Protein backbone atom coordinates (compact mmCIF):
# COMPACT_ATOMS: atom_id res chain seq x y z
CA UNK A 1 0.00 0.00 0.00
CA UNK A 2 2.39 2.78 -1.52
CA UNK A 3 2.18 5.16 -4.67
CA UNK A 4 3.12 2.72 -7.29
CA UNK A 5 5.73 3.53 -10.20
CA UNK A 6 3.79 3.29 -13.37
CA UNK A 7 5.03 6.70 -15.63
CA UNK A 8 6.69 5.04 -18.64
CA UNK A 9 9.19 7.63 -20.54
CA UNK A 10 5.78 8.84 -22.98
CA UNK A 11 3.77 9.32 -20.09
CA UNK A 12 6.59 11.28 -18.57
CA UNK A 13 7.04 12.89 -22.25
CA UNK A 14 3.00 13.30 -22.33
CA UNK A 15 3.04 15.23 -18.76
CA UNK A 16 6.06 17.68 -19.80
CA UNK A 17 4.62 18.26 -23.34
CA UNK A 18 1.32 18.63 -22.13
CA UNK A 19 2.00 21.44 -19.25
CA UNK A 20 4.48 23.29 -21.74
CA UNK A 21 2.89 23.89 -24.54
CA UNK A 22 -0.18 25.47 -22.91
CA UNK A 23 -2.50 27.96 -24.57
CA UNK A 24 0.11 30.81 -25.11
CA UNK A 25 1.09 29.27 -28.70
CA UNK A 26 -2.66 30.05 -29.77
CA UNK A 27 -4.00 32.96 -27.98
CA UNK A 28 -0.82 35.10 -26.44
CA UNK A 29 2.09 34.94 -29.46
CA UNK A 30 1.64 38.79 -29.87
CA UNK A 31 3.13 39.59 -26.56
CA UNK A 32 6.69 38.68 -28.27
CA UNK A 33 5.52 41.25 -31.31
CA UNK A 34 4.09 44.03 -28.94
CA UNK A 35 8.39 44.29 -28.07
CA UNK A 36 9.69 42.71 -30.32
CA UNK A 37 8.60 44.76 -33.25
CA UNK A 38 9.68 42.66 -36.38
CA UNK A 39 8.79 39.08 -37.48
CA UNK A 40 12.38 38.38 -38.34
CA UNK A 41 13.30 39.17 -35.14
CA UNK A 42 10.21 37.36 -32.82
CA UNK A 43 11.57 34.00 -34.53
CA UNK A 44 14.64 34.15 -33.07
CA UNK A 45 13.45 35.76 -29.78
CA UNK A 46 11.02 32.49 -29.26
CA UNK A 47 14.69 30.39 -30.51
CA UNK A 48 16.85 32.38 -27.43
CA UNK A 49 14.28 31.38 -24.22
CA UNK A 50 13.60 27.72 -26.73
CA UNK A 51 18.11 27.24 -25.22
CA UNK A 52 17.71 29.28 -22.25
CA UNK A 53 15.13 27.09 -20.95
CA UNK A 54 16.45 23.77 -21.84
CA UNK A 55 19.95 24.85 -19.92
CA UNK A 56 17.39 25.45 -17.04
CA UNK A 57 15.60 22.04 -17.43
CA UNK A 58 18.82 20.47 -17.82
CA UNK A 59 20.22 21.62 -14.43
CA UNK A 60 16.45 20.28 -13.43
CA UNK A 61 17.73 16.22 -14.50
CA UNK A 62 20.27 16.98 -12.39
CA UNK A 63 18.49 17.91 -9.34
CA UNK A 64 15.95 15.31 -9.72
CA UNK A 65 18.61 12.54 -10.18
CA UNK A 66 20.80 13.72 -7.42
CA UNK A 67 17.99 13.96 -4.85
CA UNK A 68 14.74 11.43 -6.17
CA UNK A 69 12.96 12.86 -2.85
CA UNK A 70 9.69 13.56 -5.73
CA UNK A 71 8.16 17.09 -4.08
CA UNK A 72 9.92 19.15 -7.10
CA UNK A 73 11.59 22.44 -6.29
CA UNK A 74 9.92 21.87 -2.43
CA UNK A 75 11.40 18.81 -1.94
CA UNK A 76 14.92 20.53 -3.57
CA UNK A 77 14.42 23.47 -1.61
CA UNK A 78 13.81 21.61 1.79
CA UNK A 79 16.84 19.28 1.71
CA UNK A 80 18.87 22.45 1.09
CA UNK A 81 17.31 25.63 2.73
CA UNK A 82 15.55 23.59 5.42
CA UNK A 83 11.91 23.66 6.84
CA UNK A 84 11.16 27.35 6.72
CA UNK A 85 12.27 28.38 3.55
CA UNK A 86 10.48 25.57 1.76
CA UNK A 87 7.27 25.90 3.60
CA UNK A 88 7.08 29.67 2.04
CA UNK A 89 7.18 28.04 -1.26
CA UNK A 90 4.52 25.45 -0.65
CA UNK A 91 1.77 27.47 1.44
CA UNK A 92 2.06 30.15 -1.64
CA UNK A 93 1.52 26.79 -3.73
CA UNK A 94 -1.34 25.43 -2.14
CA UNK A 95 -2.90 29.06 -1.35
CA UNK A 96 -2.72 30.49 -4.35
CA UNK A 97 -0.27 29.53 -7.62
CA UNK A 98 -1.26 25.82 -8.13
CA UNK A 99 -5.05 26.52 -7.63
CA UNK A 100 -5.31 30.28 -9.40
CA UNK A 101 -3.40 28.55 -12.55
CA UNK A 102 -5.73 25.81 -12.57
CA UNK A 103 -8.44 27.80 -12.57
CA UNK A 104 -7.62 30.32 -14.91
CA UNK A 105 -6.53 27.46 -17.46
CA UNK A 106 -9.84 25.76 -17.25
CA UNK A 107 -11.40 28.88 -18.08
CA UNK A 108 -9.13 28.92 -20.65
CA UNK A 109 -10.66 25.54 -21.96
CA UNK A 110 -14.52 26.93 -20.98
CA UNK A 111 -13.79 30.14 -23.58
CA UNK A 112 -12.33 28.51 -26.22
CA UNK A 113 -14.64 25.30 -25.93
CA UNK A 114 -17.53 27.43 -26.28
CA UNK A 115 -16.66 30.08 -28.74
CA UNK A 116 -18.09 28.17 -31.99
CA UNK A 117 -21.34 28.48 -30.66
CA UNK A 118 -20.54 32.69 -30.22
CA UNK A 119 -18.46 33.33 -32.96
CA UNK A 120 -18.53 37.31 -33.04
CA UNK A 121 -19.46 38.12 -28.90
CA UNK A 122 -18.23 37.63 -25.71
CA UNK A 123 -19.57 33.70 -24.62
CA UNK A 124 -22.46 33.63 -21.73
CA UNK A 125 -20.13 34.19 -18.38
CA UNK A 126 -22.50 32.15 -16.01
CA UNK A 127 -21.72 29.13 -18.57
CA UNK A 128 -18.33 29.64 -18.57
CA UNK A 129 -17.87 29.31 -15.32
CA UNK A 130 -20.21 26.03 -14.66
CA UNK A 131 -18.17 24.38 -17.81
CA UNK A 132 -14.63 25.63 -16.14
CA UNK A 133 -16.21 23.43 -12.92
CA UNK A 134 -17.10 20.82 -14.92
CA UNK A 135 -13.88 19.74 -16.40
CA UNK A 136 -12.04 20.36 -12.70
CA UNK A 137 -14.28 18.08 -11.34
CA UNK A 138 -13.97 15.26 -14.40
CA UNK A 139 -10.34 15.42 -14.21
CA UNK A 140 -10.18 15.18 -10.35
CA UNK A 141 -12.82 12.15 -10.34
CA UNK A 142 -10.82 10.34 -13.51
CA UNK A 143 -7.23 11.06 -11.04
CA UNK A 144 -8.83 9.83 -7.52
CA UNK A 145 -10.10 6.31 -9.95
CA UNK A 146 -6.96 5.41 -11.49
CA UNK A 147 -3.42 6.89 -11.92
CA UNK A 148 -3.32 4.69 -14.88
CA UNK A 149 -6.43 6.70 -16.75
CA UNK A 150 -4.26 9.83 -15.45
CA UNK A 151 -1.46 9.19 -17.46
CA UNK A 152 -4.26 8.12 -20.68
CA UNK A 153 -6.02 11.44 -20.61
CA UNK A 154 -2.48 12.95 -20.30
CA UNK A 155 -1.46 11.19 -23.26
CA UNK A 156 -4.57 11.44 -25.21
CA UNK A 157 -4.20 15.46 -24.77
CA UNK A 158 -0.57 15.87 -25.62
CA UNK A 159 -1.49 14.04 -28.57
CA UNK A 160 -4.59 16.23 -29.01
CA UNK A 161 -2.54 19.76 -29.03
CA UNK A 162 0.67 18.86 -30.73
CA UNK A 163 -1.89 17.33 -33.66
CA UNK A 164 -3.43 20.83 -33.73
CA UNK A 165 -0.17 22.42 -34.16
CA UNK A 166 0.79 20.40 -36.72
CA UNK A 167 -2.18 21.27 -38.62
CA UNK A 168 -1.30 25.20 -38.06
CA UNK A 169 2.11 24.29 -39.15
CA UNK A 170 1.18 22.60 -42.49
CA UNK A 171 -1.04 25.25 -43.36
CA UNK A 172 1.68 27.32 -42.93
CA UNK A 173 4.07 25.45 -45.71
CA UNK A 174 0.75 25.25 -47.77
CA UNK A 175 1.26 29.02 -47.65
CA UNK A 176 4.66 29.59 -48.62
CA UNK A 177 4.03 26.39 -50.91
CA UNK A 178 1.57 29.15 -52.52
CA UNK A 179 4.20 31.71 -52.51
CA UNK A 180 14.54 41.93 -39.79
CA UNK A 181 12.30 44.90 -41.49
CA UNK A 182 11.33 47.80 -38.49
CA UNK A 183 13.67 45.74 -36.03
CA UNK A 184 13.96 47.06 -32.85
CA UNK A 185 17.55 47.45 -31.92
CA UNK A 186 17.11 48.73 -28.39
CA UNK A 187 18.11 46.79 -25.21
CA UNK A 188 14.81 48.12 -23.48
CA UNK A 189 12.32 46.44 -26.06
CA UNK A 190 14.11 43.17 -26.62
CA UNK A 191 14.26 42.03 -23.09
CA UNK A 192 11.14 42.85 -22.21
CA UNK A 193 10.56 40.80 -24.95
CA UNK A 194 12.41 37.86 -23.93
CA UNK A 195 11.01 38.02 -20.37
CA UNK A 196 7.37 38.06 -21.99
CA UNK A 197 8.60 34.70 -24.10
CA UNK A 198 9.59 33.06 -21.18
CA UNK A 199 5.44 33.09 -19.88
CA UNK A 200 4.87 30.47 -22.62
CA UNK A 201 7.06 27.76 -21.96
CA UNK A 202 6.77 27.81 -18.60
CA UNK A 203 6.07 24.55 -17.32
CA UNK A 204 8.90 22.35 -17.97
CA UNK A 205 10.40 21.96 -14.36
CA UNK A 206 6.07 19.96 -13.59
CA UNK A 207 7.72 16.78 -14.54
CA UNK A 208 10.21 16.94 -11.12
CA UNK A 209 7.10 15.92 -9.42
CA UNK A 210 6.64 12.98 -9.66
CA UNK A 211 10.44 11.70 -9.61
CA UNK A 212 8.54 8.91 -7.49
CA UNK A 213 6.03 7.81 -9.47
CA UNK A 214 8.43 7.34 -12.84
CA UNK A 215 9.51 4.38 -13.77
CA UNK A 216 12.98 4.53 -13.86
CA UNK A 217 14.08 8.02 -12.71
CA UNK A 218 18.28 7.70 -13.70
CA UNK A 219 17.13 6.59 -17.24
CA UNK A 220 13.85 8.15 -18.10
CA UNK A 221 13.15 11.49 -16.31
CA UNK A 222 16.72 13.17 -18.08
CA UNK A 223 15.75 11.91 -21.26
CA UNK A 224 12.37 12.86 -21.21
CA UNK A 225 13.97 16.21 -20.57
CA UNK A 226 15.88 16.16 -23.73
CA UNK A 227 12.78 14.84 -25.92
CA UNK A 228 10.82 17.20 -25.00
CA UNK A 229 12.12 20.98 -24.82
CA UNK A 230 13.64 20.63 -28.58
CA UNK A 231 9.74 19.21 -29.63
CA UNK A 232 8.92 22.26 -27.95
CA UNK A 233 10.86 25.43 -29.12
CA UNK A 234 10.72 23.28 -32.85
CA UNK A 235 6.94 23.74 -32.71
CA UNK A 236 6.68 27.00 -31.43
CA UNK A 237 9.12 28.54 -33.79
CA UNK A 238 7.42 26.73 -36.77
CA UNK A 239 4.24 27.61 -35.17
CA UNK A 240 4.97 31.62 -34.77
CA UNK A 241 6.25 31.31 -38.41
CA UNK A 242 3.10 29.60 -40.18
CA UNK A 243 0.85 32.69 -38.36
CA UNK A 244 3.57 35.06 -40.11
CA UNK A 245 2.97 33.92 -43.95
CA UNK A 246 -0.94 34.83 -43.16
CA UNK A 247 -0.84 37.76 -40.85
CA UNK A 248 0.51 41.12 -41.24
CA UNK A 249 2.39 42.67 -38.28
CA UNK A 250 -0.65 45.24 -37.14
CA UNK A 251 -3.18 42.30 -38.12
CA UNK A 252 -1.44 40.19 -35.02
CA UNK A 253 -1.20 42.91 -32.44
CA UNK A 254 -5.03 43.50 -32.73
CA UNK A 255 -5.78 40.22 -33.53
CA UNK A 256 -8.11 38.67 -30.03
CA UNK A 257 -7.26 35.02 -30.67
CA UNK A 258 -4.60 34.14 -33.25
CA UNK A 259 -4.94 30.85 -33.85
CA UNK A 260 -8.80 31.74 -34.69
CA UNK A 261 -8.23 34.26 -36.51
CA UNK A 262 -5.04 32.49 -38.55
CA UNK A 263 -8.31 29.50 -38.78
CA UNK A 264 -10.79 31.27 -40.02
CA UNK A 265 -8.52 32.61 -42.99
CA UNK A 266 -7.06 29.42 -44.16
CA UNK A 267 -10.28 26.79 -43.06
CA UNK A 268 -13.64 28.87 -43.67
CA UNK A 269 -15.92 26.38 -43.58
CA UNK A 270 -15.39 24.41 -40.33
CA UNK A 271 -13.07 26.51 -39.00
CA UNK A 272 -14.50 25.82 -35.70
CA UNK A 273 -12.06 22.82 -35.31
CA UNK A 274 -9.19 25.32 -34.25
CA UNK A 275 -11.23 26.82 -31.55
CA UNK A 276 -12.00 23.81 -30.63
CA UNK A 277 -8.55 21.89 -30.42
CA UNK A 278 -7.37 25.33 -28.64
CA UNK A 279 -10.17 24.48 -26.04
CA UNK A 280 -8.86 20.36 -25.97
CA UNK A 281 -5.18 21.67 -25.40
CA UNK A 282 -6.02 23.29 -21.85
CA UNK A 283 -7.96 20.30 -21.08
CA UNK A 284 -5.02 18.45 -21.16
CA UNK A 285 -3.36 21.22 -19.59
CA UNK A 286 -5.40 21.09 -16.34
CA UNK A 287 -4.93 17.75 -16.12
CA UNK A 288 -1.41 17.94 -16.03
CA UNK A 289 -1.61 20.50 -13.38
CA UNK A 290 -3.83 18.21 -11.04
CA UNK A 291 -2.10 15.10 -11.66
CA UNK A 292 1.16 17.25 -10.43
CA UNK A 293 -0.77 19.01 -7.49
CA UNK A 294 -1.93 16.09 -5.44
CA UNK A 295 1.64 15.15 -5.26
CA UNK A 296 3.16 18.32 -4.60
CA UNK A 297 1.14 18.31 -1.65
CA UNK A 298 1.08 15.52 -0.67
CA UNK A 299 5.04 15.26 0.09
CA UNK A 300 3.86 18.82 1.50
CA UNK A 301 2.19 16.36 4.33
CA UNK A 302 5.27 13.48 4.87
CA UNK A 303 7.70 16.37 5.46
CA UNK A 304 4.88 16.87 8.56
CA UNK A 305 4.07 20.47 6.94
CA UNK A 306 0.20 20.00 6.00
CA UNK A 307 -2.16 18.05 8.07
CA UNK A 308 -1.16 14.01 7.74
CA UNK A 309 -4.65 13.73 6.10
CA UNK A 310 -3.34 14.70 2.98
CA UNK A 311 -0.44 11.63 3.32
CA UNK A 312 -3.97 8.92 3.34
CA UNK A 313 -3.85 7.08 -0.08
CA UNK A 314 -6.70 4.58 -1.12
CA UNK A 315 -5.53 1.00 -0.06
CA UNK A 316 -7.26 -0.65 -2.99
CA UNK A 317 -6.81 2.08 -6.20
CA UNK A 318 -3.46 3.79 -4.98
CA UNK A 319 -4.82 7.45 -5.56
CA UNK A 320 -4.13 10.56 -3.27
CA UNK A 321 -7.69 10.57 -3.08
CA UNK A 322 -7.24 13.43 -0.09
CA UNK A 323 -4.61 15.75 -1.90
CA UNK A 324 -7.22 15.25 -5.04
CA UNK A 325 -10.07 16.70 -3.47
CA UNK A 326 -7.72 19.44 -1.65
CA UNK A 327 -6.62 20.47 -5.02
CA UNK A 328 -9.90 20.59 -6.70
CA UNK A 329 -11.34 22.12 -3.86
CA UNK A 330 -8.35 24.94 -3.72
CA UNK A 331 -9.19 25.27 -7.45
CA UNK A 332 -13.07 25.68 -7.89
CA UNK A 333 -13.13 28.45 -5.13
CA UNK A 334 -11.01 30.65 -7.40
CA UNK A 335 -14.63 30.34 -9.14
CA UNK A 336 -15.73 33.28 -7.05
CA UNK A 337 -12.62 35.35 -8.26
CA UNK A 338 -12.93 39.27 -8.80
CA UNK A 339 -11.15 40.71 -12.02
CA UNK A 340 -8.39 37.53 -11.67
CA UNK A 341 -6.08 37.47 -13.95
CA UNK A 342 -3.82 40.17 -12.68
CA UNK A 343 -3.79 38.91 -9.00
CA UNK A 344 -1.43 36.25 -10.38
CA UNK A 345 0.92 38.84 -12.09
CA UNK A 346 3.01 39.55 -9.29
CA UNK A 347 3.39 36.05 -8.30
CA UNK A 348 4.72 35.59 -11.97
CA UNK A 349 8.14 36.24 -10.92
CA UNK A 350 7.77 33.38 -8.11
CA UNK A 351 8.17 30.69 -10.30
CA UNK A 352 11.78 31.79 -11.09
CA UNK A 353 12.13 33.02 -8.13
CA UNK A 354 12.21 29.57 -6.75
CA UNK A 355 14.07 28.13 -9.68
CA UNK A 356 16.86 30.32 -9.03
CA UNK A 357 16.99 29.28 -5.20
CA UNK A 358 17.06 25.93 -6.24
CA UNK A 359 19.66 26.07 -8.89
CA UNK A 360 21.69 27.89 -6.11
CA UNK A 361 20.59 25.24 -3.76
CA UNK A 362 22.00 22.36 -6.57
CA UNK A 363 25.88 24.37 -6.43
CA UNK A 364 26.08 24.96 -2.66
CA UNK A 365 24.88 21.14 -2.37
CA UNK A 366 27.69 20.56 -4.73
CA UNK A 367 30.48 21.22 -2.49
CA UNK A 368 28.40 20.52 1.07
CA UNK A 369 27.84 17.43 0.12
CA UNK A 370 30.42 16.60 -2.53
CA UNK A 371 30.45 12.38 -2.28
CA UNK A 372 26.83 12.19 -3.99
CA UNK A 373 26.24 9.44 -6.52
CA UNK A 374 24.93 12.19 -9.22
CA UNK A 375 24.30 9.84 -12.07
CA UNK A 376 23.95 13.18 -13.96
CA UNK A 377 26.44 16.10 -13.89
CA UNK A 378 26.17 19.51 -15.79
CA UNK A 379 29.51 21.42 -16.96
CA UNK A 380 29.92 23.75 -13.84
CA UNK A 381 29.56 26.68 -15.28
CA UNK A 382 26.13 25.98 -17.11
CA UNK A 383 24.39 26.58 -14.18
CA UNK A 384 26.09 29.64 -13.21
CA UNK A 385 25.07 31.35 -16.74
CA UNK A 386 21.57 30.17 -15.98
CA UNK A 387 21.52 31.52 -12.54
CA UNK A 388 22.53 35.30 -13.22
CA UNK A 389 20.41 34.86 -16.73
CA UNK A 390 17.32 34.15 -14.65
CA UNK A 391 18.32 36.94 -12.09
CA UNK A 392 18.31 39.11 -14.71
CA UNK A 393 14.94 38.15 -16.12
CA UNK A 394 13.57 38.18 -12.44
CA UNK A 395 14.94 41.66 -11.72
CA UNK A 396 12.65 43.46 -14.85
CA UNK A 397 9.49 41.53 -13.13
CA UNK A 398 9.62 43.87 -10.12
CA UNK A 399 10.78 47.32 -12.84
CA UNK A 400 7.52 45.76 -14.55
CA UNK A 401 4.82 45.85 -11.79
CA UNK A 402 6.53 47.60 -8.71
CA UNK A 403 3.18 48.18 -6.36
CA UNK A 404 1.57 44.53 -7.38
CA UNK A 405 4.61 43.14 -6.07
CA UNK A 406 4.21 45.26 -2.99
CA UNK A 407 1.20 42.72 -2.65
CA UNK A 408 3.36 40.08 -3.93
CA UNK A 409 5.73 40.40 -1.10
CA UNK A 410 3.47 41.47 1.31
CA UNK A 411 1.36 37.98 0.65
CA UNK A 412 4.14 35.53 1.17
CA UNK A 413 4.44 37.18 4.78
CA UNK A 414 1.38 34.67 5.34
CA UNK A 415 2.91 31.78 5.99
CA UNK A 416 4.95 32.99 9.50
CA UNK A 417 2.14 32.75 11.15
CA UNK A 418 0.97 29.41 9.44
CA UNK A 419 4.46 27.81 10.39
CA UNK A 420 4.48 28.84 14.17
CA UNK A 421 1.16 27.76 14.62
CA UNK A 422 1.38 24.27 12.18
CA UNK A 423 4.92 23.39 11.86
CA UNK A 424 6.46 24.39 15.11
CA UNK A 425 3.87 24.79 18.22
CA UNK A 426 4.95 21.71 20.08
CA UNK A 427 1.34 20.99 20.02
CA UNK A 428 0.04 22.58 23.47
CA UNK A 429 -3.73 22.66 22.74
CA UNK A 430 -4.80 19.21 23.86
CA UNK A 431 -8.89 19.80 23.59
CA UNK A 432 -7.95 21.05 19.64
CA UNK A 433 -5.82 17.69 19.41
CA UNK A 434 -8.75 15.79 20.05
CA UNK A 435 -10.20 17.38 17.40
CA UNK A 436 -7.61 17.33 14.57
CA UNK A 437 -7.53 13.36 15.38
CA UNK A 438 -11.24 13.28 15.38
CA UNK A 439 -11.22 15.32 11.62
CA UNK A 440 -8.58 13.15 10.36
CA UNK A 441 -10.29 9.58 11.69
CA UNK A 442 -13.37 11.01 10.32
CA UNK A 443 -11.62 11.78 7.46
CA UNK A 444 -9.84 8.55 7.08
CA UNK A 445 -12.80 6.36 7.75
CA UNK A 446 -15.50 8.87 5.13
CA UNK A 447 -12.88 8.23 2.52
CA UNK A 448 -11.42 4.93 3.28
CA UNK A 449 -7.91 5.94 3.31
CA UNK A 450 -4.85 5.08 5.33
CA UNK A 451 -0.74 5.62 5.58
CA UNK A 452 2.03 5.25 2.72
CA UNK A 453 3.60 1.67 3.58
CA UNK A 454 7.26 3.20 3.98
CA UNK B 1 -1.00 11.79 13.21
CA UNK B 2 -3.52 9.98 11.97
CA UNK B 3 -5.26 6.24 12.23
CA UNK B 4 -3.09 2.79 11.72
CA UNK B 5 -4.27 0.53 8.32
CA UNK B 6 -5.58 -2.43 9.86
CA UNK B 7 -7.22 -0.19 12.63
CA UNK B 8 -9.31 1.69 9.90
CA UNK B 9 -10.57 -1.38 7.91
CA UNK B 10 -11.99 -2.38 11.49
CA UNK B 11 -14.74 0.33 11.23
CA UNK B 12 -14.81 1.81 7.39
CA UNK B 13 -15.64 -1.93 6.28
CA UNK B 14 -19.37 -1.11 8.38
CA UNK B 15 -22.53 -1.07 6.32
CA UNK B 16 -23.27 2.03 7.89
CA UNK B 17 -20.12 3.73 5.95
CA UNK B 18 -20.13 1.19 2.75
CA UNK B 19 -23.65 2.96 2.17
CA UNK B 20 -22.47 6.20 3.14
CA UNK B 21 -19.61 5.88 0.85
CA UNK B 22 -22.09 4.76 -2.20
CA UNK B 23 -24.42 7.15 -1.83
CA UNK B 24 -21.53 9.80 -1.73
CA UNK B 25 -19.76 8.65 -5.19
CA UNK B 26 -23.32 8.29 -6.56
CA UNK B 27 -25.01 11.71 -5.58
CA UNK B 28 -21.04 13.25 -6.70
CA UNK B 29 -22.16 11.78 -10.04
CA UNK B 30 -25.48 12.95 -9.90
CA UNK B 31 -24.35 16.79 -8.93
CA UNK B 32 -21.82 16.92 -12.19
CA UNK B 33 -24.05 15.63 -14.37
CA UNK B 34 -26.59 18.64 -12.56
CA UNK B 35 -24.09 21.41 -13.76
CA UNK B 36 -23.42 19.40 -17.02
CA UNK B 37 -27.63 19.91 -17.74
CA UNK B 38 -27.44 23.61 -16.07
CA UNK B 39 -24.49 24.27 -18.62
CA UNK B 40 -26.83 23.46 -21.35
CA UNK B 41 -29.66 25.14 -20.16
CA UNK B 42 -27.54 28.66 -19.85
CA UNK B 43 -26.02 27.88 -23.57
CA UNK B 44 -29.62 27.43 -24.88
CA UNK B 45 -31.36 29.85 -22.92
CA UNK B 46 -28.73 33.00 -23.44
CA UNK B 47 -28.73 34.75 -27.33
CA UNK B 48 -26.27 34.20 -29.96
CA UNK B 49 -24.49 36.41 -31.22
CA UNK B 50 -25.34 39.44 -33.66
CA UNK B 51 -24.75 37.94 -37.25
CA UNK B 52 -21.87 39.80 -39.35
Amino acid sequence: VTLQRNITLLNGVAIIVGTIIGSGIFVTPTGVLKEAGSPGLALVVWAACGVFSIVGALCYAELGTTISKSGGDYAYMLEVYGSLPAFLKLWIELLIIRPSSQYIVALVFATYLLKPLFPTCPVPEEAAKLVACLCVLLLTAVNCYSVKAATRVQDAFAAAKLLALALIILLGFVQIGKGFEGTKLDVGNIVLALYSGLFAYGGWNYLNFVTEEMINPYRNLPLAIIISLPIVTLVYVLTNLAYFTTLSTEQMLSSEAVAVDFGNYHLGVMSWIIPVFVGLSCFGSVNGSLFTSSRLFFVGSREGHLPSILSMIHPQLLTPVPSLVFTCVMTLLYAFSKDIFSVINFFSFFNWLCVALAIIGMIWLRHRKPELERPIKVNLALPVFFILACLFLIAVSFWKTPVECGIGFTIILSGLPVYFFGVWWKNKPKWLLQGIFSTTVLCQKLMQVVPQET
Amino acid sequence: TGLSKEELLKVAGSPGWVRTRWALLLLFWLGWLGMLAGAVVIIVRAPRCREL
